[PDB]
DNA sequence: CGGATGTATATATCTGACACGTGCCTGGAGACTAGGGAGTAATCCCCTTGGCGGTTAAAACGCGGGGGACAGCGCGTACGTGCGTTTAAGCGGTGCTAGAGCTGTCTACGACCAATTGAGCGGCCTCGGCA
DNA sequence: TGCCGAGGCCGCTCAATTGGTCGTAGACAGCTCTAGCACCGCTTAAACGCACGTACGCGCTGTCCCCCGCGTTTTAACCGCCAAGGGGATTACTCCCTAGTCTCCAGGCACGTGTCAGATATATACATCCGA
């Protein structure tokens, strides 16, 4: 569905900003989409197995939580 | 039978030392559960959130402010160097990051 | 039905700073903090136990347990406000 | 007008200071969706698991970005390079 | 008010 | 007395490479190896049983615990041994 | 009594069902344990064992030996990509490492 | 017992680094390489020593050890 | 004769790949942790086993910093290893 | 003699 | 091309660790009963999805220019290679006792159960900290 | 200049507290014997110190091309409002699956033993490097 393309460059360069980068060269925008749906994947995996073992049919914020401390990222601030 | 005298205020402390050894007996942990493990278990968390809170409501009056938000929270966290190496691997949501920049890329 | 620790540190809030509030936000963060740090040492002390072969979970597993997962200065001012409120609930029985 | 380098320490100024979330919410949700049609058809998402998978997503790419910053410092460079972005997954173990 | 020694 | 896996790890061994020996030091390794992989299963398989507030643990969480653990094409397989094995065990009461 | 029958031989398997069973049941994991839970967790560990095995001894046959070491089982797991995921790690005594040098250090 | 650090050679240094496929090694390496190496041997004996403590002993066993490095992620296999 | 710098080390590097014994020496280093462990204890007492342990995970440990190291110093254009690049890999790893 | 699919 | 220098090859040989066989004892299998955990069945209502219109914040695009990345060159110093000399690691016996491991008794402590009731949660209402 | 969420006020149910009984986990004492510490003498292997030279960090210069800052036009994110039903969550009820006991009995563990895989040297054929 080509969805990937939504994660526009200036996103990209704000989160660089935020990260204390001063200069970035044009072929980073790539790169950071890989990244980004690597580490997407990895999570979602996770949390649609916690959510098929609970026979449900609606992914939930506690099936987030706990995939993402199964992979050592805790996180605070929604249950 | 005589007055009921919860053991939160017998120990002197504020947290829940019933609903600590409700948990700690339910909980999976062991077969039996001594009768001081929770007084002590209470006291621990006590004591941490009482340091946290105080340097959090710090953070929150250098801000001129009143209420103390994430914000806040996540400044004190990466502030303090015992409490960033104790939650080295915990993110905080609507947090952010410590003001730093680099020497080199100064003008 | 839902439980969680928000009096609590309301509570132990005001004792430190009389004049200050907490958002809601912020309450369930700490909400989650005090859950973590809870698991973290009960874990941990029902490992020493298993290992020691002993079947019980006594105030010595707790304080080696504080030992090994808190650093430096916070585990040592912690062990002494562990040890103060033992004795003190002993005194009243 | 400003010499290149003044706007984007102002703009570091700027992002290091806030709180607030810099994708977009749509576009992350329809890419969120598209993601996890390939482990189960026809699954429903609850807003606030959407918004923690946002929120863990930025925090990891400021630290990996915070990571590639000296890694590029390190090369005597200011600019980051795809070559920098490898060598801090590597040495992080990914 | 209550204060930390290790502070 | 010292229990131990070497005996079902050699009768592996002889059933994968017949004319094969193996050292004590590679038999303490695969024996750190086998106890390493059960502690990780049950304790994932515990914890999933406590997140639905469940009483028991059963085979349908062994199964899920396998699939949140093992890589890609390992899992795969691992469930197709799992899975053979306890058709055959009911169809024998 | 019709003659012991033992559970290991009902799934046909070469792992000790009962032993699992019994691990199960004293290791503080749950208030009770099913009946196929110790078949399916022998069954798994069976499995991946035979899976090292066979690539130890095709190792130890290319180093010209006929009994395995650590160094063999060190080099199958460092050559199966996802034997070295699943024991990423790990540190195994007298393994070594394998030979990897860069590119650009020859001459 | 003092100043036992010194015991870590140059040449055993300079062994380590070519198993680790180094060719080449200036002169201020082997300082920051002792400190690094007492820095991480410390870290992993407070807790064995711990562990020691809580069982009443006066021995360290390889037990001891290998909780205190499986404690950090190091996990070892060869020792029990 | 004398050969040239760098093919002593690549025969040296080609050689300590392959074996699988320990690089340090057994009784400066069994010294070394015992007076790192009598700051924590004193008259304390070690199992032969665990100093050999504690042997094969420094070992172990140093080898694998040396690895992410070496690529620090590949990254800038570079032969030799320096303090700085310990220092960067040290750093990315979160030490 | 036992051999692996995956293989 | 040619020589000195490490590489792998095939001889023998000997030793100590691996693989096998035995006696026994403790843990696993067989059979039975009892109770509650979980599996269906059914109903309520919360919240997830889908659609529409407007407004305006953000993205997309093109342009010009300067500053940073990259290649090339020269130089001096610091690290590698090799040899002679000094040190202390490794090995093999011997002695000694500190302490880890095991066994037996017997109390103090924790699980369990019944009866009360006050602590804590849910629902409302207001005003002042904050954008 | 507000407007909405933080804090404070009741009703009420349920889970924490008090009191008493029973059984076993663990604390203490005594005994055994293994292994961890200490020492002494001998070989020789490795650490150490020195000298020479070369190759590689490192600074300096020059060229160009590619990112940044800015103005303009297009796009769709966002926000408010509305509607419909899939499914999350709860309650009732029954049965079947697991725990707990008591007999039996054989599978696995400690122990002893006897050969063969694989460490050691020696002589040898052969790549390999470097300066001619």
């Amino acid at each position: 569905r080509d969805n990937i393309q939504g994660i526009t460059k200036p996103a990209i360069r704000r989160l660089a900003r935020r990260g204390g980068v001063k200069r970035i060269s044009g072929l980073i925008y790539e790169e950071t989409r890989g990244v980004l749906k690597v580490f997407l994947e990895n999570v979602i995996r996770d949390a649609v197995t916690y959510t098929e073992h609970a026979k449900r049919k609606t992914v939930t914020a506690m099936d987030v939580v706990y995939a993402l401390k199964r992979q050592g990222r805790t996180l605070y601030g929604f249950g | 039978r005589a007055k009921a005298k919860s053991r939160s205020s017998r120990a002197g402390l504020q947290f829940p030392v019933g609903r600590v050894h409700r948990l700690l007996r339910k909980g999976n942990y062991a077969e039996r559960v001594g009768a001081g493990a929770p007084v002590y278990m209470a006291a621990v968390l006590e004591y941490l959130t009482a340091e946290i809170l105080e340097l959090a409501g710090n953070a929150a009056r250098d801000n001129k402010k009143t209420r103390i938000i994430p914000r806040h929270l996540q400044l004190a966290i990466r502030n303090d160097e015992e409490l960033n190496k104790l939650l080295g691997k915990v993110t905080i949501a609507q947090g952010g990051v410590l003001p730093n920049i680099q020497a080199v890329l100064l003008p | 039905r839902k439980e969680s620790y928000s009096i609590y540190v309301y509570k132990v809030l005001k004792q430190v700073h009389p004049d200050t509030g907490i958002s809601s936000k912020a309450m369930g963060i700490m909400n989650s903090f005090v859950n973590d740090i809870f698991e973290r040492i009960a874990g941990e002390a029902s490992r020493l136990a298993h290992y020691n072969k002993r079947s019980t979970i006594t105030s010595r597993e707790i304080q080696t347990a504080v030992r090994l997962l808190l650093p430096g200065e916070l585990a040592k001012h912690a062990v002494s406000e562990g040890t103060k409120a033992v004795t003190k609930y002993t005194s009243s029985k | 007008r400003y010499r290149p380098g003044t706007v984007a320490l102002r703009e570091i100024r700027r992002y290091q200071k806030s709180t607030e979330l810099l994708i977009r919410k749509l576009p992350f949700q329809r890419l969120v969706r598209e993601i996890a049609q390939d482990f189960k058809t026809d699954l429903r998402f609850q807003s606030s698991a959407v918004m923690a998978l946002q929120e863990a997503c930025e925090a990891y790419l400021v630290g990996l970005f915070e990571d590639t910053n000296l890694c590029a410092i390190h090369a005597k460079r200011v600019t980051i390079m795809p070559k920098d972005i490898q060598l801090a997954r590597r040495i992080r173990g990914e | 008010p209550r204060r930390s020694s290790r502070l």
